[PDB]
C-alpha cells in the first residue's frame, strides 16, 4: 500500500508552500 | 471566511506546530525549513515571523497565520497541491511528473514505486492521475 507515500508527499508540498508565505 | 476554509488552514498550521501548544515558533519554523533542505539564518527566520507576528509577542498563533493565509486571494489546497503535481497542465499526473516531485520534496524513488503509487490512484485505468483520483487518494 503506497498511499503512506502520497499523503507524505502532500504533507511536504503544504509544507513547502507555507514556507513560501512565510517568505513572502 | 468559511468554516471549511478554517479547517484546512487549521491542518497546515498544524504541520509547523511541532509541540502542539498553538504557537509557532522561530524554532518550529526553522525546523520546518530544514526538513525542506533550506537553511535560513536565525534573523531571517525572525524577520519571518515578525511580518506575521501582530501582536509582537514574538510567536505566531493561529488568528495572525490565519490574517497571513486570508491576504492572499488562489484556491484551495488540494487543488493547489494537483498543480504542483500536474506540471505541464494538462490535467494529468504521469509518472514522469511524480518522479519530479518526489525529487523535488527530497523522497528517493523506483520505477516500480512510482508505477504502484499511479496504479493505485488511478481508477479509470489510463496510465494518469486525473483531479478526481488524486483528491480521493489525498
Ligand atoms: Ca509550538
Ligand atoms: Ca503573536
Ligand atoms: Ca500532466
Ligand atoms: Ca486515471
Amino acid at each position: 500500500s503506497k498511499k503512506a507515500v502520497w499523503h507524505k508527499l502532500l504533507s511536504k508540498q503544504r509544507k513547502r508552500a507555507v514556507v513560501a508565505c512565510f517568505r513572502m | 471566511l468559511t468554516e471549511e476554509q478554517i479547517a484546512e488552514f487549521k491542518e497546515a498550521f498544524s504541520l509547523f506546530d511541532k509541540d502542539g501548544d498553538g504557537t509557532i515558533t522561530t524554532k518550529e519554523l526553522g525546523t520546518v525549513m530544514r526538513s525542506l533542505g533550506q537553511n535560513p539564518t536565525e534573523a531571517e527566520l525572525q524577520d519571518m515571523i515578525n511580518e506575521v507576528d501582530a501582536d509582537g509577542n514574538g510567536t505566531i498563533d493561529f488568528p495572525e497565520f490565519l490574517t497571513m493565509m486570508a491576504r492572499k486571494m488562489s484556491e484551495e489546497e488540494i487543488r493547489e497541491a494537483f498543480r504542483v503535481f500536474d506540471k505541464d497542465g494538462n490535467g494529468y499526473i504521469s509518472a514522469a511528473e511524480l518522479r519530479h516531485v518526489m525529487t523535488n520534496l527530497g523522497e528517493k524513488l523506483t520505477d516500480e514505486e512510482v508505477d504502484e503509487m499511479i496504479r493505485e490512484a488511478d481508477i479509470d485505468g489510463d496510465g494518469q492521475v486525473n483531479y478526481e483520483e488524486f483528491v480521493q487518494m489525498m
